[PDB]
């Protein structure tokens, strides 16, 4: 009912430094260092051995994480992670240091994943729900976003309006670590712009469908980002200028390389998955 | 690269 306020920004009236860039178009590669408590819904997956990043996430209610099916099942790459396996950490913004005081770290309850999500073909309904086993504190740093309604998604989800991506992913699709520039230290953020429909279809041979949409910027706009390798399963957001709220209208799920020229990336479209979201909160 | 997290939620 709190949901999509940050405790630093929209609670205190404070701005963040490029939230206007996305009321002025209403109507991580390439992207820059997030400000603090900028994405308080921010989760990341943490696999406890050997401890290392899965994926990205969100914070949806104070015992419900959001993210990517591909993130914890995907048999073409071996994966196929159960509860004990993993760990949400939460309120972060340093990607490899254990933020003492700050972030806090929760135990999995149950994974949820989409029975119609189409591994084997293209993502389809790229999606998954995390229950954890305690509730998490809410905070400066720790705060639900919120989920669309069929409204919001109506009015917010055209082609030119920007959203927000973020997460610890890399910052270059090829290999690298740090020493010539791959990882980055603290949480990376970037804002890009909903593509046409079918702009999207002709940039890929893959068979798209409406439980998905595409974002980024085109080769003749010049300015550049997407997500990468390690974002997957972390939030798309968008500030609705109705009500000054922050709503995930996707989930990173996939693309054709890092940044290219020609390409986009794919996102899960989370309000036309909502029922779905429902029925496993509501019957759970 | 990872910091050593508390083993009490390991
Ligand atoms: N684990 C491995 N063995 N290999 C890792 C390959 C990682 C590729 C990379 N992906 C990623 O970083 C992350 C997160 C993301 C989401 C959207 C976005 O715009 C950017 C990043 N997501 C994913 O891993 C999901 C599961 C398979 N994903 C893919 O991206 C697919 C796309 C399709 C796969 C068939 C079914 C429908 C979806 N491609 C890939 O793995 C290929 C990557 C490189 C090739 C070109 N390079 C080459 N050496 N041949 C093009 C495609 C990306 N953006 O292409």
């Amino acid at each position: 009912a709190d949901c999509g306020l940050r405790p630093l920004f929209e609670k205190k009236s404070l701005e963040d430094k490029t939230e206007r860039e996305l009321l002025e178009s209403y109507i991580i590669v390439e992207g820059s260092d997030a400000e603090i408590g900028m994405s308080p819904w921010q989760v990341m997956l943490f696999r406890k051995s050997p401890q290392e990043l899965l994926c990205g996430a969100s914070l949806i209610s104070d015992r419900w994480v959001l993210t990517a099916a591909h993130c914890l099942l995907y048999p073409p790459w071996d994966k196929n992670f159960t509860e004990n396996d993993l760990l949400v950490r939460i309120g972060k913004h340093s990607r490899t240091r254990y933020e003492r005081n700050i972030e806090k770290i929760s135990m999995l309850e149950k994974i949820y994943i989409h029975p119609r999500y189409n591994w084997r073909e293209n993502l389809d309904r790229d999606i998954a729900l995390m229950k954890l086993k305690k509730p998490v504190a809410f905070s400066d740093y720790i705060h639900p976003v919120c989920l669309p309604d069929r409204e919001t998604a109506a009015s917010l989800l055209q082609a030119g309006y920007k959203g927000r991506v973020t997460g610890w992913g890399n910052l270059k699709e090829t290999w690298t670590a740090n020493v010539g520039k791959g990882q980055p230290s603290v949480l990376q953020v970037v804002n890009l712009p909903i593509v046409e429909r079918p702009v999207c279809k002709d940039s890929t041979r893959i068979r798209i469908t409406d439980n998905m949409f595409c974002a980024g910027y085109k080769p003749d706009e010049g300015k550049r980002g997407d997500a990468c390798e390690g974002d997957s399963g972390g939030p798309f957001v968008m500030k609705s200028p109705f009500n000054n709220r922050w709503y995930q209208m996707g989930i990173v799920s996939w693309g054709e390389g890092c940044d290219r020229d020609g390409k986009y990336g794919f996102y899960t479209h989370v309000f036309r998955l909502k029922k779905w979201i429902q029925k496993v909160i509501d019957q759970f | 690269d990872f910091e050593e997290i508390p083993e009490e939620y390991l």
